[PDB]
RNA sequence: GCCCGAAAGGGUUGACCCUCCCCGAAGGAAACACGGGCGACCGUGGAGUACGAGGGGAGGUGACCGGGGUUGCACCGUCCGU
RNA sequence: CGGAGUAGGGGGGCGGUGUAAGCCGUCACCCGAGAGGGGAACAACCCAGACCGGGGUUAAGGCCCCAAAGUGCCGGCUAAGUGUUACUCCAAAGGGUGUCCCUGGCCUUAGACAGCGGCCCGUCGAGGUCAGGGGCCCCGAAAAUGGACGGGGCUUAAGCCGGCCGCCGAGACCCCGGCGCACGGACCGAUUGGUCC
RNA sequence: CUGGGGAUAACAGAGUCGUCUCGGGCGAGAGCCCAUAUCGACCCCGAGGCUUGCUACCUCGCUGUCGGCUCUUCCCAUCCUG
C-alpha cells in the first residue's frame, strides 16, 4: 500500500534555526528520511547532523496541502 | 585623511589612558541626544552591528546630521528621541615620516569600539513614523565601514520588525 | 514543481485541419498551408477529439511559459488560416511630399526630406500592400510576415541626426491587427 | 577498420573512445566529422575557436601554432590532444587514424559503427551548436 | 635487436627447455546454489579449496650459458666543488 | 677525567610594533643535517623516517583520455564553460527575487486587471497579493610577444551540494631468506682476538 | 693604495600601496520650478602598479648612465577617421 506522511522537523544553517513540515508519498518513513535528509542537504547546504526530526505522521490523501502529492494521490 | 580600512579592524590593543598618553586630541563631536527627552513613546528602531567595529568620529558626526535633518524636516522635534549610545575612547595613531626607524606612532583621532550585536543608536518613535525612523536607519547604514542591520523593539523586551515591517 | 503534468488545448475550428509530425505543426484552412517547427525536450503534441493538446509530464515556470507560447503561435495560424491579419499604416509630412510606390517586392519612397535619392522596404513572401491616400494597408495570412514586412516600411524612414521633435516626417504604424496604438 | 559515423555525437566522448582504440593498436577512420556537435552557447564556442586561431610566434610564423579552420582537422586535433604526441608511441597511433568530411565513395554501403556512450540524446539542456557552424565561422571550405 | 668471442668462469661426469609427484609462509580466487538491497553491490556454502616466494623428486631433450660492444622501446633523472 | 664543534639561522603557529611588506621576540613540529609516495614542477603543505634480495596488504590521495583503477549508484541544484584550486599561488560596499526552497499577514464563490457605464450588476472564474529569510548563479569587473582548470576537453557533467558501493596506489605494515651492530654467555687461542649460542 | 663584502646604500628586477592616478555607493543640495541634461559636498567600498616613497629577497669589478637619432612590435584607459 501506498500511504502518506507528513514530517516536521527543525534545520540549521549559519548558527539560526528554521523549522519545517513537508508531505511524502512511499511505503514506510525510512525512505521518508532519507529523501528528507536529501532534498533539504541540497537546497540549504546543511548536513544531516543539522536536521532534527521530530515527527514522521502517516496521514491521508485529502488532508495534503502539496499541490503535487494530491495530484499523484487524486 | 585615510581611508577607514586602516582603522576598521579590531586586533590592536585598547589605548584609551589619557594620563599616559601625550598629545592626545578632543573630540570633534559633543552631542549625543536629540529631540523630545521625555515623551514616552511606544517604538524603539535600534542599529546593531554585525561583527566588530571601530567607527570613527568623522563618520559618526556625519550620521548624526545627516539623521538629524531627515527627522526635523519630515517629523518634528516634538517627537523622535534620537540617541546615539557609544563615545569614542580609542586613541587613533599614525607613524611621522628616517622612515622605520623610531616608529610609534603619534596621535591623529579617535574611534569607537563595537562587539558584535551592540546597539549603536536608537531612534525612538510613534506608531506612525516607522517609515522615516528607517529611512534614517538606512542613511546610517550607508555611511559606516562595515555592515549593520536593524531591529524594533517593543516596551517590555520584545522584538516585533516582522509583523511591524510586513502591516506597512 | 508547479504541477504534474501541464496540459493545455485548443479547439479546432469550422474547417481548419491540423497535421503534427515530427516537430513540426501544420495548419490547412480555407486559404493556404502553413507550417511551424515547436521543439523542446519533453513537450509533445498530437490530436485529440477535435482538439490540439500540448503537454509536460512535471514541469518548471520556464516550461509552463514555453507550453504557453507555443499555444499563442498555434491559435495566432489557425486565426490567420481562418480570417487573416491586416496592419495599418499612415504618412505624415510637414515640407517635401514623399511620393510612395509599390513595384516589385520593395516600396520606394521618394523626396523624403528633399532627397534624390529613394529608400527602399523588402516585401516578404505572401504579403499584399495596397496605398490609399495617405495610407498603407499591409495584409495576409501569417503574423510574422506581415508584421515583419510592416516594420521594414516604417524603418525604411529612420532619422538620426535631427531633433524629432521638430522632424517628424516618416510613416507610423497606427494599428496592429486590431488594436490600435495610443500613448 | 573500423568505421565510425560521427552524426550526432559529442565530440569529447568520442575522441577518448577513438584515442583509447588507436593506442590499444586499431585503425580508425571517421565519417560525417561536420555533423558532430559541441555543448553550449555559441558566443562562447566561438570566441574559443578563433582565440585559437589567432595564436602566432611572435618572431616567426613558420614555426606555429597551427590550430585549425576545416571540420575534419579539428576532430583530428582534439583526438590528437587526447594521446601521447611527443612520443614515438604516440605518433605511431596518430598514425593509424584518417578523418574524412561526408561519405567519400569508397565507403558506399558500408558497416557504420556507433559509440553509445557518445550521443546527444543522452542530453537535456538544447542549447548545441555544430562543428561545421565553427569551421564556416572560422573561415573554412567546409 | 645486430655483432664478437677466451675457457683464465661453467658446462655431454649433462647447457638450456618440456611435462608429472610431494611439502609449502604471509596472503587468497572464480564459476556455481540460495537469499538481502531502488541500485552500484553484499551475506551464506563452494573454501581456507584452486593458487602461492620458496624447499625436494621423477622422467622426456640434447649444447648452450654467463659475459662483452653498440643500439631500440617504456618508466625515472635540472652536472661537479664552494 | 679528557676531545671537540657551535656565537649570520629559516618554514609554520603565538605576541608587540608598523598603512603594509617587513622588524623584534617567543614555542620547539619540520628544513638545515632527511631518502621514498602525493600536491603539474615546489627546502620546510599532506602520507611516511632509509642495511640487501624477494613475495603480499594498505596510507595520503585518486579511478573519461593523456595515466594504474568507475564514462560507478541514489536524491537534488547550476546555464554563467560559472566551475573543473585543501594550503603554498583565488577582489568589495552595494544591487537583481534570474532560478530552487522555508516562513508569516491581507485577500479568495469572486479576488490583483480587462473591458461596456455612472464601487457593481452579466464579463472572465482560481488562485492572487504584501512582507521577512536561506541555496546556486548574475551585475558591480580595464593592459601591454601568442596562451593556460597541468593539457585535451566536459553541460540530467568529466561541475556543485547530501550520502553511499567497489577498485588502484609507497622503501609504511605482514611474511620468507641473507649481512652487520649492541649486550650477555660457553669454548678455543703468543698478545687490542676468534666459532658458536 | 691594499684586502674584502650584495652580512650594507646608489641602479634594473622582486614585494607593498600610505601617497598618487582612475573609478564607484548613498544623496546634502545647486540647476525659473525639477536630485540625477550638467554639476555633485561630507562619510563609506574598490581597481592599477606608468608617481613618489617604504623594505632590503637578487646582483659589489654582468652591464652602473639621462636625453636625442635610428628601427620593430604590443595595450586601450579613443584625439581624428566609421
Amino acid at each position: 500500500e501506498v500511504k502518506v506522511f507528513r514530517v516536521k522537523g527543525t534545520f540549521e544553517r549559519l548558527g539560526k534555526k528554521q523549522p519545517f513540515t513537508k508531505e511524502y508519498r512511499a511505503l514506510k518513513e525510512e525512505h521518508v528520511r532519507e529523501l528528507v535528509y536529501s532534498d533539504i542537504g541540497s537546497k540549504h547546504r546543511v548536513p544531516r547532523t543539522k536536521i532534527w526530526i521530530e515527527s514522521i505522521e502517516e496521514i491521508k490523501p485529502e488532508e495534503a496541502e502539496d499541490p503535487v502529492v494530491r495530484r499523484l494521490s487524486l | 585623511l585615510r581611508p577607514a580600512k586602516i582603522d576598521r579592524d579590531v586586533d590592536k590593543p585598547a589605548y584609551t589612558r589619557r594620563e599616559y598618553i601625550r598629545g592626545a586630541p578632543g573630540p570633534k563631536i559633543t552631542i549625543f541626544d536629540m529631540g523630545n527627552l521625555s515623551a514616552e513613546f511606544e517604538y524603539e528602531v535600534s542599529l546593531h552591528a554585525e561583527q566588530a567595529m571601530q567607527i570613527r568620529q568623522n563618520a559618526l558626526e556625519a550620521i548624526r546630521i545627516q539623521v538629524n535633518r531627515y527627522l526635523q524636516k519630515n517629523v518634528g522635534r516634538s517627537n523622535y528621541h534620537f540617541k546615539i549610545r557609544v563615545y569614542p575612547f580609542q586613541v587613533l595613531r599614525e607613524n611621522p615620516m628616517n622612515g622605520m626607524r623610531r616608529p610609534f606612532g603619534k596621535p591623529i583621532g579617535l574611534a569607537a569600539r563595537v562587539r558584535k550585536d551592540q546597539k549603536i543608536l536608537t531612534v525612538w518613535v510613534n506608531g506612525q513614523h516607522l517609515k522615516f525612523a528607517l529611512g534614517a536607519m538606512h542613511r546610517a547604514k550607508m555611511k559606516l565601514p562595515y555592515s549593520a542591520y536593524y531591529r524594533i523593539y517593543d516596551k517590555e523586551g520584545n522584538d516585533v520588525t516582522t509583523k511591524v515591517l510586513s502591516t506597512m | 514543481p508547479v504541477d504534474a503534468w501541464i496540459r493545455e488545448e485548443i479547439e479546432i475550428p469550422e474547417g481548419v485541419e491540423v497535421t503534427v509530425e515530427g516537430n513540426t505543426v501544420k495548419v490547412k484552412g480555407p486559404k493556404g498551408e502553413l507550417q511551424r517547427e515547436l521543439k523542446y525536450p519533453g513537450v509533445q503534441i498530437f490530436t485529440e477529439d477535435g482538439k490540439v493538446v500540448i503537454y509536460k509530464e512535471f514541469p518548471r515556470k520556464k516550461d509552463v511559459a514555453i507550453v504557453r507560447t507555443f499555444k499563442a503561435h498555434i491559435n495566432n495560424m489557425i486565426k490567420g488560416v481562418t480570417e487573416g491579419f491586416k496592419y495599418r499604416l499612415k504618412v505624415v509630412y510637414s515640407h517635401f511630399p514623399m511620393t510612395v510606390k509599390v513595384q516589385g517586392d520593395e516600396v520606394v519612397i521618394e523626396n523624403f526630406l528633399g532627397e534624390k535619392n529613394p529608400r527602399r522596404a523588402k516585401i516578404l513572401p505572401g504579403v499584399t500592400v495596397k496605398v490609399k491616400g495617405s495610407e498603407i494597408e499591409v495584409e495576409g495570412i501569417d503574423k510574422e510576415a506581415v508584421g515583419q514586412t510592416a516594420a521594414n516600411i516604417e524603418q525604411a524612414t529612420r532619422i538620426t541626426k535631427w531633433d524629432r521633435r521638430v522632424f517628424q516626417d516618416g510613416i507610423y504604424i497606427v494599428e496592429k491587427a486590431g488594436k490600435p496604438i495610443k500613448f | 577498420m573500423r568505421i565510425i559515423n560521427a552524426e550526432g555525437l559529442i565530440l569529447g566522448r568520442l575522441a577518448s573512445k577513438v584515442a583509447k582504440m588507436l593506442l590499444e593498436g586499431e585503425e580508425v577512420v571517421i565519417v560525417n566529422a561536420e555533423k558532430a556537435i559541441i555543448t553550449g552557447n555559441r558566443e562562447d564556442i566561438f570566441a574559443k575557436y578563433k582565440q585559437r586561431t589567432e595564436l602566432r610566434t611572435r618572431t616567426n610564423p613558420r614555426r606555429g601554432p597551427f590550430y585549425p579552420k576545416r571540420s575534419d582537422e579539428i576532430v583530428r586535433r582534439t583526438v590528437r590532444g587526447m594521446l601521447p604526441w611527443k612520443t614515438d608511441r604516440g605518433r605511431k597511433a596518430f598514425k593509424r587514424l584518417k578523418v574524412y568530411v561526408g561519405v567519400p565513395k569508397e565507403f558506399e554501403g558500408k558497416e557504420f559503427e556507433t559509440i553509445s556512450e557518445a550521443h546527444m540524446s543522452r542530453l537535456a539542456t538544447p542549447k548545441y551548436v555544430t562543428v561545421g557552424e565553427v569551421a564556416k565561422f572560422l573561415g573554412g571550405k567546409f
